């Protein structure tokens, strides 16, 4: 045994498209997002690609990385080196039969006329970029890919008793000197040694108020008299998904310790005494 | 983000006797059939010496040689006067050792083009069994351009 | 096929009498 | 028999020497059986015509296709090709009519 | 979570051929046209194939789509190409042995004797129109190819206890500039982007409050009446990231159509008289 | 769809043997032969094979028949092609 | 013809002699048809320079694809450039009156 | 849209004493076999030249070849 | 083989028209460990394309290119 919160169970999970290129959410925006809205978050341009396969979960496979140690003359095992390259993939099973679900498959639709989705001999290029959440009760994955090539499979299934599919292949490439792909959660990669307590410091100022940018977006306007509790609800207001009670204000003197899920700044201040007001890490 | 290739690229044979063949749409039975070798750049030989002891060689020339076209049509076996058998004679007639055929090729964004063109090597088709009971049949082009370059 | 012209020919020839050449 | 003509030019108003096609259903004319062949006509100096037996004809132009009535008397072939496209066979013969009106009383003789 | 809707069961299907480049039903045809009696309907000249297996459905199938990713030098993965040129197809199974079904099979019947089928040697050229119709409740999914070439996929077989079958290929062919196949669906394709909307209906109250969710949350108290504005301001005024400017709220006399970023429903009702308040999804 | 009539389930069947060229029963006498008795029919020269298994019934099959969709230069599918003879047959399991 | 112009740089200010290109929709003007060449045009060291038939144009260079109004007046292309609309010139109505004209010209009262 | 492909393309070779075999129907045991070479076109031996340092080639001449026939028969 | 002007076919125009058989194009390789050197190239062979299906239609073409050295030393 070692972390037993990092042992994973794909429970449910949702997939999403953009242009190529696109930015994910970040990875303290994915712990607080509507999953079942994706206009309604701030890294825009995520659609989801319709209901996937309730049993046949995405399959991160690859091809390539065929491997031989080579040997010296004498049978030293010197190193091991890959043969041919890896290229990594996802294959994805759609299982609903609107244009979001033909357009991964096929491609774009060759039909002008309601009704109808048409389909050519032509080559097609089907790039894009991809977003996998996997939720497992309060935890939540995310795996995002810049670019991924689209491809049919396999053929479509049917069944008289079992949701029709619609298999796809999305395959990682290279695009602008990214990460070809990028896992993640705040809490499992990069994690920080203990949690984040930022300093507020008033500066010898008397009068007037002040404002911060917690979470990268504007504050009410704080009094310079305000206390830990009122200074706690100022935060605990502009939320963005955090409410007030996932913060923490405590204090000696003039010095404020502020601590929460999000960033904090300073934006504006009335700059009424002293130094003005400051805040550090 | 997505896109179909599905390219404007007309190819057409001007034959010996005035005959037009339609390789792209095959409104005469007969298409363009996969692999094509001496489209794009021509051949040329390039000569160097390489004598006495200094490092690398020097340059002499370079010519630019005859076309080798190699291509094969197929051939669909319909019905009447559009079997395959009347289909790979109107074929075989538009083609001579002696004179230039043409083959014109199109495009939306270069315009027009055409080859000089002549059998090199006798039109040929595979018979496993009679070609008259097969669906298509492949006939096999060997054909020159000894004047290599495509005229507006 | 049929084709349109002799209909096309009618309009103007109809409006060529019911507006009046000058 | 009839002669049929355009003057055909690129954006710049150069000449455009890229050809037509003209072809027609098997047909009878004036005892003549006409036949389902396809006639690749040049623009000279970016100048067109071309003699064609009147009735039926498919006129092809690139991706562009048009089958067009060709007229007892001598014409300008765009003509041909606006009345193939701008009125199809199957329209109402009273809005057209009011529209070819409502132009004649912009434009009269 | 998107389309519920648009999730499939094969549940009950007709197949039909045409002769060649024959038209199939528009999709506005095909929600109301009769199954089982092709000769009747606006688009004529399909028959029906026979029956089909009831569990060894239409399967879709292709040869070739081999498929590489093509690297530089410094092993960047630049795009992934096709090698091997897709070539793509249907089998059905066939479950009657009449004559219907003996021609998809074996080609034309070779006798002209009454009650005798003949089959040669020799190649066979068998091309059709296909329509598939596949069947769940009032969802009628179309699938046409103007011109598929038909062969043996394999063996007749035979049960003492099953029905025989005689399966057949169905491979697509290019044809007068058409597209190689279609999907036929009214409301899944080329559809209008029709918004959400949820219909608030006060229920003809007379006093209190009530209390919606937005995005699975609850806003504050709303009293029996309120203009767009109160409710835009209530909805707004939520903790998700959404701003009181995403959010659309407009007037239908007794009722309010909201539109917005996230899911609404009724969370709280303390209203007095009226049925009490409902939100519905238009 | 079409004739419930026509679906087969070959719950019983008799296989026999003749002399090349033989003619079979016409469609009308195959209604009213004695299947057991091929010594009672008007087409003379069938004799019985013996007993046949009840679970390995005669499968039909055919060697062959590879095929492939011939293609243009621009992608165009044209036409399917059998690359070899459809050699076709029966087994019996006596 | 109307002649449309730029002055065309690299980065460092010296001359960029790339190609731009120039076409249009099919369409009749002033009796002529214009034909969807399209047409190359090299800057002669910067100093692009070439005549345009007024109305509907489209210019690419490199990436780019713009649909641009070409005046009847001289002009610089970056103007319309800057100018340029979405992919749709409303030709439909054109063509009537295309036909209606060539009727007229074919027989005349 | 639907047929059988059956030529009506009749072989047979007369021999030099004047006996005949029919190799489509094999009345006398003897059939062609699959794969046959040199029906259709003879072959031509065409000739170019270099027209000294300058692009292509020169046609000279063509000649037809002698025809090689190669084929089997069945024989039952 | 992307759209417009950046098609595959206008890319590997460009790409011909940067090199010769009479004038040298530089080949510049650069690496952190020994700086920046050059080799003056030349065609040997013209360029060529697999043609299996039209160029055009195909998402990715390679072109082939077989080059010479004939001064063969990389230079700074």
């Amino acid at each position: 045994a070692l972390k037993d919160d990092a042992v994973l169970i794909a429970a449910r999970g949702y997939v999403y498209t953009a242009a190529v290129g696109t930015a994910a959410p970040t990875p303290s925006q994915l712990k607080l997002i509507d999953l079942e809205h994706p206009e309604a978050w701030d890294r825009t341009g995520w659609d989801l690609v319709g209901h996937t396969s309730e049993d046949d979960l995405p399959e991160f496979g690859f091809d390539g990385g065929d491997s031989e140690v080579r040997g010296s003359w004498q049978k030293k095992k010197l190193r091991e080196v890959e043969t041919e390259e890896i290229a990594d993939y996802v294959v994805i099973n759609l299982t609903q039969f609107d244009e979001t679900a033909l357009e991964l498959y096929f491609g774009p639709n060759q039909s002008a006329t309601p009704g109808i989705f048409g389909v050519k001999s032509g080559s097609v290029v089907n790039e894009r970029a991809l977003l996998i959440v996997i939720v497992d009760n309060d935890v939540r994955l995310g795996f995002h890919a810049r670019k991924a090539s689209l491809k049919r499979e396999d053929a479509i299934s049917l069944a008289t008793d079992e949701f029709g599919a619609l298999p796809v292949r999305a395959t990682f490439l290279d695009y602008q000197s990214y990460n070809l792909y990028e896992w993640i959660e705040e809490d499992w990669f990069n994690a920080v040694d203990a949690p984040v307590v930022y300093l507020l410091d008033l500066g010898g100022a008397t009068g007037g108020d002040y404002t911060l940018l917690v979470g990268g977006k504007s504050t009410g306007d704080i009094a310079y008299n305000a206390n830990a509790s009122a200074i706690k609800t100022a935060i605990g207001a502009v939320d963005d998904g955090v409410a007030e009670s996932a913060w923490t204000v405590t204090a000696d003197g003039s010095d404020f310790e502020i601590s929460g899920p999000l960033a904090v700044a300073l934006g504006v201040d009335s700059t009424t005494g002293g130094s003005g007001v400051t805040v550090d890490v | 983000a997505s896109r179909l290739l599905d390219p404007d690229t007309l190819v057409e044979l001007e034959g010996v006797n005035g005959e037009w063949f339609d390789l792209t749409n095959g409104t005469e039975g007969i298409y363009l059939a996969t692999e094509v070798t001496g489209l794009l750049d021509p051949p040329v030989k390039a000569t160097y010496e390489e004598p006495g002891n200094f490092p690398g060689a020097r340059y002499l020339n370079h010519r630019v040689l005859r076309r080798d076209l190699v291509f094969g049509v197929e051939i669909l076996n319909d019905e009447n006067d559009e079997t395959w058998l009347r289909r790979d004679s109107a074929w075989r007639k538009a083609w001579s050792f002696k004179r230039d055929a043409k083959l014109h090729i199109t495009t939306g964004e270069s315009g027009h083009r055409y080859l000089k063109v002549r059998l090199f090597e006798s039109p040929t088709t595979d018979m496993v069994t009679d070609p008259r009971g097969r669906e298509v049949n492949i006939t096999k082009m060997v054909v020159v351009a000894g004047d290599p370059f495509w005229y507006e | 096929p049929d084709t349109s012209a002799e209909l096309l020919a009618d309009a103007v020839n109809g409006y060529l009498d019911a507006n009046p050449p000058s | 028999t009839v002669t049929i003509t355009a003057d055909v030019r690129d954006v710049t108003g150069q000449p455009d020497n890229q050809q037509w096609v003209f072809s027609t259903v098997l047909r009878q004319q004036d005892g003549s059986i006409l036949t389902q062949k396809q006639v690749r006509v040049n623009p000279v100096d970016g100048a067109l015509s071309v003699e064609l037996e009147p009735g039926f004809a498919i006129v092809v132009y690139g991706e562009y296709r048009w089958f067009i009535e060709v007229p007892e008397t001598d014409a300008g072939l765009w003509g041909l090709i606006a009345t193939s496209v701008a009125v199809p066979p199957d329209t109402s013969a009273e809005l057209l009519a009011d529209a070819v009106n409502g132009y004649l009383d912009a434009n009269p003789p």
